[PDB]
RNA sequence: CCGGCCGGGAACUCAAAGGAGACUGCCAGUGAUAAACUGGAGGAAGGUGGGGAUGACGUCAAGUCAUCAUGGCCCUUACGACCAGGGCUACACACGUGCUACAAUGGCGCAUACAAAGAGAAGCGACCUCGCGAGAGCAAGCGGACCUCAUAAAGUGCGUCGUAGUCCGGAUUGGAGUCUGCAACUCGACUCCAUGAAGUCGGAAUCGCUAGUAAUCGUGGAUCAGAAUGCCACGGUGAAUAC
RNA sequence: AAGAACCUUACCUGGUCUUGACAUCCACGGAAGUUUUCAGAGAUGAGAAUGUGCCUUCGGGAACCGUGAGACAGGUGCUGC
């Protein structure tokens, strides 16, 4: 380690990325986020079955 | 050498571009590929479908991801100029590297 | 089952040997789908039975299954007052079927060395037909005959 | 032992452990921090550590550079 | 000449060139016997220089990718039948009173929701 | 012998015979080996004296037996008597390294108690 | 440089675009002649081809006011809002659902070898060097049929161990370390050395499965700072028995 | 619940605020903002620095901040009978 560098801890502990939890764009909810729209899966349903979203649809693979 | 590679939605559609590019290329100069096809990619999503409990059934989906690659040898540069830029690409993305 | 037929595929005979019986046996006696390890432990069986035994090669494991082969099977069975068991005769089938099928856990209850070893044991205690494969076939004449009539 | 190559500690504690230095002990000092790994400039000095309702005091002794504050700290009370 | 045939079983390529002669096995420019062949699709492979006819008429060119024992097997196989044909393939005739003409369509079943593997489902407390 | 050590462990192949000795693994047991020189498929008793007496010497280099056991018993009376944490959960005889107690205590706890 | 490597061939593989074929149709027999059925033919695929998608009218005033919306009710200087630490991970217990064992078809050591599906820019991170290893420093290439994670394991060839709480098995616990992050303290994962409980195959009772299935061994993803024996996905090996 | 070390997290013991964390709306003053400090566990209160900008009609106004006012905001509170 190193002198007063390592004693620079005066930041907000906003900075870090354990502290963001990414939530629910729309709804709020912290659970059932997948990444790749940025919802919770109820929301994405909601929205896909409705065939706004572009280019997604059903798989039988 | 310059080389376009598509991505699509559709199989039917990045077709048309492809069909495009190479009556495009065709007419104005020469030395058009065509559409190597390159494999699919496929993404496939499983997501929960109540809003509470029910583990047990969930909805599976699918994004086709169609790409195409086409390239074009022509040394004609100024009509090179002529093919690029003027087509839309029938309206999903397209990149146009050299 | 109650409706519709069924009737499976004749499998493969086995590779030089041409048995495809003991084919049949190696897939009965698989462990956890380990082909490789079944015929791996088939043929050092093989050789050493017909090496004890001093006899050859395909007839060696047939006598010995031969006399641990009954004519009859029993089925657990009840119309009237509380169960029965009741005899049937087996088919040729399910015969060879049931001889090779004790075998396997026959040969796990030995206190024998490693599989091919024990394996060839157990054979080697039909051939001689004093083992358990005998004491095993050995009971279900006894047992017929007390209830023959039901079905 | 483990945490690689050196431990962390609190600043504004470390202003009052100056003070507890240099003026020596004179009480333990109620604070909401745990997190601090002990050194030798703590040692034979009161300070008091919190459990989730009350500091808990801990007077510091010689092999307690081995070790954080929280240690001594029970917040699970039981029968 | 050349006499070709593909096949696949698994999802595994080959192809299977023929010509006259006294062959040994190549695959994937090696000997299958030093692709350990005593075990490798053993005599699995060369069924059509089984039943129809023997094996020392046909030089035999192979080049193979994909599954592991049985799965490189299959492909070969109903390639290896497939180009038999040095004057036409009437022994395709015989050969389907066997089935060796017909490759084994079988996959393997995938995964879905709900289940430990394909068709085994879990335990579940009373009924 | 007891090769230094206060363990005999007759009749093993010599990487067994080094493994029993309390405070030697099968990892410290490779290095005490190799650094002796002597082989492990041989039966360490049957071995010729001097390659004993040169294993005799070796064996006592590393901190092992009695002497390991009453080291690691004092670090944790010491600990104990501390008053920490991880100290009183040696006590109290409870999963020290964080382990669940609603279930699965049952090694460290014990028998089942009424 | 005899390495698909470099011309070249695009044959052929694969890929992905477009298509064909199988319809009880071909024949025979049986069957109320009709419907239908059995058997065979030919054929790569034969009697709903296999899988998946696809869930009738209605049932439990089922579940969900904590995803969201919302009738009505209530608090609105507190049941709101912000912030630190703590708790949600406790423990005489009981049960469910999983993982790993009790081994010799196996352990342990060396050599040897075929995959399939993925993901990746505040990412994945070769290679190269350094470290006991976990890992560390320097650092190409690629927004991907290319490059990266990424060197698939069971398996196979030789050798050792030989029935034992073991060269089985890993609990627990000690010491000494690495990695992420404002932070490893209650309350993380992971490495190394050492320790080596229980367990030598489980009562009554009970669950699953009819073919690439059961079984068994690996790999991958979503979630993600760091978090898996879970869930979700993929393939390797691969059955028995259905009167 | 497709991810409880803080955050997440709702709850507790503690520290705080009450037109508020967030909307819609007026007035009044201040660019927004980039630097640094003491006291505090932090939230925070209490500072010194500096900066003082696009439209303008010379009363400005839009971007945006702080203070105050009252209409109000808020609730993972309750009621799935």
């Amino acid at each position: 380690r190193w002198n007063a560098v390592l004693k620079l801890q005066t930041l907000p502990r906003d900075s870090s990325p354990s502290r963001q939890r990414n939530r629910c764009r729309q709804t709020g909810r912290p659970h059932g986020f997948l990444r790749k729209f940025g919802l919770s899966r109820i929301k994405v349903r909601e929205a896909a079955m409705r065939g706004e979203i572009p280019g997604l649809k059903k798989a039988s693979w | 050498r310059i080389r376009i590679r598509l991505k699509a939605f559709d199989h039917r559609l990045i077709d048309q571009a492809t069909a495009e590019i190479v009556e495009t290329a065709k007419r104005t100069g020469a030395q058009v590929r065509g559409p190597i096809p390159l494999p699919t990619r496929k993404e496939r999503f499983t997501v929960l479908i109540s809003p509470h409990v029910n583990k047990d059934a969930r909805d599976q989906y699918e994004i086709r991801t169609h790409l195409r690659l086409v390239d074009i040898v022509e040394p004609t540069e100024k009509t090179v100029d002529a093919l690029m830029r003027l087509d839309l690409a029938a309206g999903v993305d397209v990149q146009i590297s050299l | 089952p109650r409706r519709r037929v069924i009737g499976q595929r004749k499998i493969l005979p086995d590779p030089k040997f041409g048995s495809e019986l003991l084919a049949k046996f190696v897939n009965i006696l698989m462990v956890d789908g380990k082909k490789s390890t079944a015929e791996s432990i088939v043929y050092s069986a093989l050789e050493t039975l017909a090496q004890r035994s001093g006899k050859s090669e395909l007839e060696a494991f047939e006598v010995a299954l031969e006399n641990v082969r009954p004519t009859v099977e029993v089925k657990s069975r009840r119309v009237g007052g509380s169960t029965y068991q009741v005899p049937v005769e087996v088919r040729p089938v399910r015969r060879n079927a049931l001889a090779m099928r004790w075998i396997v856990e026959a040969a796990r209850k030995r206190g024998d060395k490693s599989m091919a070893l024990r394996l060839a044991n157990e054979l080697s205690d039909a051939a001689e037909n004093k083992g358990t494969a005998v004491k095993k076939r050995e009971d279900v004449h006894r047992m017929a005959e007390a209830n023959k009539a039901f079905a | 032992r483990s945490l690689k190559k050196g431990p962390f500690i609190d600043l504004h504690l470390l202003k009052k452990v100056e003070k507890a230095v240099e003026s020596g002990d004179k009480k333990p000092l109620r604070t909401w921090s745990r997190r601090s790994t002990i050194f030798p400039n703590m040692i034979g000095l009161t300070i008091a550590v919190h459990n989730g309702r009350q500091h808990v005091p801990v007077f510091v002794t010689d092999e307690m550079v081995g070790h954080k504050l929280g240690e001594f700290a029970p917040t699970r009370t039981y029968r | 000449n050349q006499y070709y045939g593909t096949g696949r079983r698994k999802s595994s390529a080959a192809r299977v060139f023929i010509k006259p002669g006294n062959g040994k096995i190549v695959i994937n420019q090696r000997s299958l016997e030093q692709y350990f062949g005593r075990e490798t699709a053993r005599m699995v492979v060369r069924q059509p220089l089984e039943l129809v006819d023997m094996v020392e008429k046909l030089d035999l060119y192979i080049t193979v990718k994909g599954g592991g024992i049985s799965g490189q097997a299959g492909a070969i196989r109903h390639g290896i039948t497939r180009a038999l044909m040095e004057y036409d393939e009437s022994l395709r005739s015989e050969l389907r009173k066997a089935g060796f003409v017909t490759r084994d369509a079988r996959q393997v079943e995938r995964k879905k929701v709900g289940l430990r593997k394909a068709r085994r489902r879990p335990q579940f407390s009373k009924r | 012998a007891r090769i230094a050590g206060i363990n005999i462990p007759d009749h093993k192949h010599a990487v067994i015979a080094l493994t029993s000795i309390y405070g030697v693994g099968k990892t410290r047991s490779k290095a005490i080996l190799a650094a002796a020189g002597i082989a492990e498929d041989v039966k360490i008793s049957e071995l010729s004296e001097g390659q004993i007496d040169t294993l005799r010497d070796e064996v006592a280099k590393f901190v092992v037996e009695g002497d390991l056991r009453r080291e690691i018993s004092m670090s944790i009376k010491r600990l104990m008597d501390l008053g920490c944490y991880r100290g009183l959960r040696h006590r109290r005889g409870l999963p020290v390294r964080g382990q669940r107690t609603k279930t699965n205590a049952r090694t460290r706890k014990g028998p089942r108690k009424p």
